[PDB]
């Protein structure tokens, strides 16, 4: 079968069953939490009608146990496990959340096929599946190139396809900001490329709702106070000038600075409706800081000396108290957590470096912080080849620490950085790819045979093609 | 403009255009007059790009007769002389094919301002190409290419001057190629006898649309390697592959000890001949391995009775010798890669030799110096493996590379005809063709019509990446050279 990714368990049995167009339902079980009342599902099951199609199996019933959370938004701690049931004359799709029968339907999508004569076939079978880990997300540069709408959102089919729960967007940065701000309409106006390349509210809105129909967090990420050159052009006095004419990180020794920021993510908290909220603080140059003799007083009168570190950690703590104060999580790149600064019960480190991130992994599991991978994920680096196979043989299990530890590792992220990407290759060039950490983050530990996995994702990578996702061959063929 | 001309002498001096009631006109004096395919339609196929004191006309006028129905050759001259005044409008061009590359130049040198409002600079250019064979190599063999894939990769090769197809029709995984000498070639090579072929109305096409647009199509059927598609449909072919003893299944190369072998050749390469009109044919023998032959009793036998002995790269002479006559014989010139010349096979002095490896056996400089030293003319692909893709912008890379950067003299140097981009279909198909082509492709072609001394990365920079935003304006999916934008981003 050309399942993808490969469900925790599969009891295949050689006994077929035919499916017909304009005879197969998908309704909700008489004992479901969920009914025709649910917007998701209702919408689910007519999606994926198309999805499936474009002795006998007349219906499948989708069952869920708990409360099913149907107009909920997804978060961390969301269910996704179902099991699957394929039997005459009714398949059996039953799961605890809503989530689940998401995953569930793409499964069974997946399970349905036509013979040689064009029959819609499937055989039967019993399925138990559940997510390895819970953040299994993409991320997207919309600042170094602006991505039009219609991109993201077909980038949100292809991670329902490939089971990915959340989508990091970086949606601002030192090249631009196409961020529209309601409470400072300046920061848009004068920072993005052009005012046609701008996400207006109603773009967000789109693609947040877009990706909750199929289970993805829209995690937003406003990198501070680095990569903000672009923040610098409708907001005076936001950006440290350089002396010694250029500009530099966030200023953090002015009280406008956290006025600012508090009216600003105070936007973002009611804008996103996830609970994490992307700070970065990465990459931060302290040339700037260090030639400007106004900063150079905020170390004295604080006692930090020459060891802007502290500077660094005074900034991002103040920022965290902003989201900690708003009832938001926060998720941070791995500088500031090695920059000593000290985070909330609950704060998210990312993890990006290929020097030793298997000894970073340990640290910030020792110090009982929660923590995601994507150093060795770095899609935006190509290289000649199947190079889908480095991405798939990383395993990030595999760091020193106790049985206690590894629960505070909760997923990873496959990264696409926007230097040489925009909507001429982004699709091709993330795809297949990413497939190889989906389902890394979703499959068993156990799951790393190459040649069913060359198998599987060349079958699954035509699937993706077929449903208008213009994914790249893994090597030579066809499909069809 | 892209790529830069020989001789561009510009100015701040400016017209205004009228996107309708501007119009291409033939001088009494031409030699090409009304009724000129090629100029008919590129006068029709430009306005549409362009607009689908003042100018509202532009005379085009050709010195060299030889009509608009027969197709460019190597020898066939590209000159031509841009001259925009107060007192004229004029576009000279020595032949047909030269005001094609005029009419693509003009077309760059129109722009608009912050009004909208549509002019042209004063100019004066005098342009030509400093390479006469500028070529792009598809593999539609690893990978199917529907023809309007094909067809849109040759519009762009005719904004970036590239007049040279190099078709690499078939190869070890798939034989697109319907034949109608051996329609099992077809039928039992291809990934999908029908929905994945190259039938003989898609033939044509591909070459009287090419023909259109100037450029040529250089036929390659790949042999004696790189046969594995052929196997099925002609039994025998193939070279069965021995373990010692008995054969165990695999097949190698082309089977070269074979009566059976040469009969097929003759008829299928005289089909080949008759197809694709062009002077010039790649015979390919590239990767030709050794191994498979050599396990083979029966051709060890081959070579005793011919006395060759334990040598088999004049075991392969032999196969490209006789083949070099049957294509010679229909009046056909030939192309062919590098591992013929290294390989020291017998070869006609017309050959032209086409250096692809980096460093085994030698680098791929002191390659073009032995091939040219020795007589014969060469192509440059070496360096320029678009399918060899790496972070960051490769295509500095690919523009830098001189040609000419080696030990010879100047007659020796003369014979370097000009190079071909490759684009290996192993990892590429309709998903991903078009922006892993451009504008990398571009860099390349710039260094083979350009003159020696354009080489600033910065200037270059600066014109490509202009370049690139009017290839998304004329509906090419071109990818960034950095970061970036275009006020028109690409969405389809
Ligand atoms: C064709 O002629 C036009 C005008 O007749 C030329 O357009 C000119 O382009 C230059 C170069 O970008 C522009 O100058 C720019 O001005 C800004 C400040 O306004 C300066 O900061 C930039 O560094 C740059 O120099 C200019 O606005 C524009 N028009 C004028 C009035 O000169 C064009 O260059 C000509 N085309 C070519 C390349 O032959
Ligand atoms: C197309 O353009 C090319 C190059 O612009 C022309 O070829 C070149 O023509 C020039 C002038 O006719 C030749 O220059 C001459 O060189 C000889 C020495 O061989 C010298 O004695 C003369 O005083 C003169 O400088 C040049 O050799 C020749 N070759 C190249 C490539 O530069 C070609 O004529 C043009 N085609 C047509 C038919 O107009
Ligand atoms: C549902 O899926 C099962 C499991 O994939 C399929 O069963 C497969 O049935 C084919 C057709 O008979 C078997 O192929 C056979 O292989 C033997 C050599 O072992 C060969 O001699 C026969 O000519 C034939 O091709 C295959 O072994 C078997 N399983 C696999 C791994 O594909 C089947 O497509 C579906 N259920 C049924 C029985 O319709
Ligand atoms: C192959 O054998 C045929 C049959 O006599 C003959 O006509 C032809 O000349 C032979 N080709 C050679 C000499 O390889």
């Amino acid at each position: 079968p050309a399942l993808w990714p490969l469900p925790l368990s599969v009891k295949m049995t050689p006994n077929l069953l035919h499916l017909a167009p304009e005879n197969f339902y998908i309704s909700h079980s008489p004992n479901s939490t969920a009914g025709p009342s649910c917007t998701l599902l209702e919408e689910a099951f007519r999606r994926y009608h198309g999805y499936i199609f474009g002795t006998q199996v007349q219906q499948l019933l989708v069952s869920i146990t708990l409360q099913s959370e149907c107009d909920a938004f997804p978060n961390i701690s969301s269910d996704e496990s179902y099991t699957l049931l394929v039997k005459e004359p009714v398949a059996v799709l039953k799961a605890n959340r809503v989530w689940g029968a998401l995953r569930g339907l793409e499964t069974f999508s997946q399970l349905v096929y036509q013979d040689s004569y064009g029959t819609f076939t499937i055989n039967e079978s019993t399925i138990i599946d559940s997510p390895r880990f819970s953040h299994r997300g993409i991320l997207i540069d919309t600042s170094r190139h602006y991505l039009p709408v219609k991109i993201i959102l077909k980038t949100l089919d292809a991670m329902a396809f490939n089971k990915f729960n959340v989508l990091h967007w970086h949606i601002v940065d030192d090249q631009s900001f196409p961020y529209q701000s309601i409470t400072f309409p300046e920061l848009s106006n004068k920072g993005s490329y052009s005012l046609s390349h701008v996400y207006t509210p109603n773009d967000v809105r789109m693609v947040i709702e877009y990706a909750r129909l199929r289970g993805i967090r829209v995690l937003p990420e406003f990198d501070t106070p680095g990569h903000t050159l672009s923040w610098g052009k409708g907001q005076k006095d936001l950006l440290t000038p350089c002396y010694s004419d250029s500009f530099g990180p966030i200023n953090p020794t002015l009280n406008t600075t956290y006025s600012f920021l508090t009216t600003f993510f105070k936007e973002i908290s009611e804008v996103f409706p996830d609970q994490f909220i992307h700070l970065g603080g990465d990459e931060v140059e302290f040339k700037c800081w260090e030639s400007n003799p106004k900063i150079q007083d905020f170390m004295r009168q604080k006692g930090f000396g020459t060891d802007f570190k502290k500077l660094e950690s005074f900034y991002i703590q103040k920022v965290l108290d902003i989201i900690a104060t708003i009832n938001k999580g926060s998720i941070v790149w791995q500088e500031v957590f090695d920059d000593k600064a000290k985070l909330a019960p609950g704060t998210i480190v990312e993890v990006w470096k290929d020097s030793a991130y298997p000894e970073e992994l340990s640290r910030v599991t020792a110090s009982g912080f929660p923590v995601i991978l994507s150093a060795p994920w770095y899609l935006d680096l190509i290289s000649y080849g199947q190079d889908w196979r480095k991405y798939y043989k990383v395993e990030p299990l595999d760091f020193g620490g106790t049985q206690k530890q590894k629960q505070l590792f909760i997923g990873g992220e496959a990264c696409l950085w926007g230097e040489y990407v925009d909507a001429t290759n982004l699709t091709p060039r993330l795809w297949p790819r990413a497939s190889a950490v989906g389902e890394r983050l979703w499959s068993s530990k156990d799951v790393r045979d190459m040649d069913d996995a060359y198998d599987r994702l060349t079958r699954h990578r035509c699937r993706m093609v077929e449903r208008g996702i213009a994914a790249q061959p893994l090597y030579a063929g066809y499909c069809n | 403009l892209w790529p830069w001309p020989q001789n561009f002498q510009t100015s701040d001096q400016r017209y205004v255009l009228y996107p309708n009631n501007f119009q291409f006109q033939y001088d009494v004096s031409s030699a090409a007059q009304p009724g000129c395919s090629v100029l008919d339609e590129a006068f029709q196929r430009y306005r549409d790009l362009l607009f689908g004191t003042l100018e509202k006309n532009v005379l085009v006028v050709s010195v060299v007769t030889p009509g608009c129905n027969q197709l460019p050759t190597l020898e066939s001259v590209e000159n031509y002389t841009l001259t925009i005044n107060d007192d004229q409008c004029l576009l000279l061009s020595e032949t047909v094919w030269g005001a094609l590359r005029g009419l693509e130049t003009f077309s760059q040198l129109v722009w608009k301002s912050a009004e909208g409002t549509f002019f042209i600079n004063k100019t004066e250019i005098e342009d030509f190409p400093r390479f006469p064979h500028r070529g792009l190599l598809l593999d539609t063999s690893r990978h199917y290419l529907p023809l309007s894939s094909i067809l849109d990769t040759l519009d762009v090769m005719a904004y970036n001057k590239l007049n040279v197809f190099h078709w690499h029709l078939v190869d070890d995984p798939s034989f697109p190629y319907e034949s109608f000498t051996f329609p099992e070639l077809m039928r039992k090579g291809s990934y999908n006898p029908v929905t994945h072929i190259y039938t003989a109305q898609d033939v044509k096409e591909v070459i009287e649309y090419a023909r259109l647009r100037g450029i040529r199509v250089l036929a390659e059927f790949d042999t004696p390697g790189h046969t594995l598609s052929w196997g099925p449909g002609i039994p025998g072919l193939l070279t069965p592959c021995y373990s010692g003893s008995e054969p165990s299944g695999t097949f190698g190369p082309v089977n070269p000890s074979l009566n059976n072998t040469y009969e097929f050749m003759s008829t299928f390469f005289l089909e080949v001949s008759s197809v694709f009109p062009d002077f010039y044919l790649h015979l390919g023998g590239d990767e030709v391995d050794f191994t498979c032959w050599k396990s083979n009793p029966e051709i060890q036998d081959f070579m005793r009775k011919k006395g060759f002995g334990e040598d088999f790269k004049q075991l392969e002479s032999f196969y490209i010798q006789t083949l070099l006559d049957i294509v010679s014989s229909y009046g056909k010139g030939y192309v062919v890669w590098q591992e013929v010349f290294d390989n020291k096979v017998k070869i006609q002095p017309d050959t032209i030799i086409q250096v692809w490896r980096e460093d085994i056996p030698v680098n791929y400089m002191k390659e073009l110096e032995l091939v040219t030293k020795a007589g014969f003319r060469a192509l440059l692909s070496a360096p320029w493996y678009l399918n060899r893709i790496s972070y960051g912008p490769d295509w500095k890379d690919f523009y830098v590379v001189e040609p000419l950067a080696f030990e010879g003299t100047p007659e020796q140097k003369a014979l370097v005809i000009g190079g071909e981009a490759c684009m290996w279909g192993e990892y590429v198909d309709n998903t991903n063709l078009v922006p892993r082509l451009w504008p990398r492709a571009g860099a390349v072609a710039e260094r083979l019509w350009s003159n020696k001394l354009t080489s600033d990365l910065t200037f270059a920079y600066e014109r490509l990446s202009h370049f690139r935003c009017e290839l998304l304006r004329r509906g090419v999916q071109a990818q960034p050279l950095n970061v970036g934008f275009c006020e028109q981003e690409f969405e389809q």
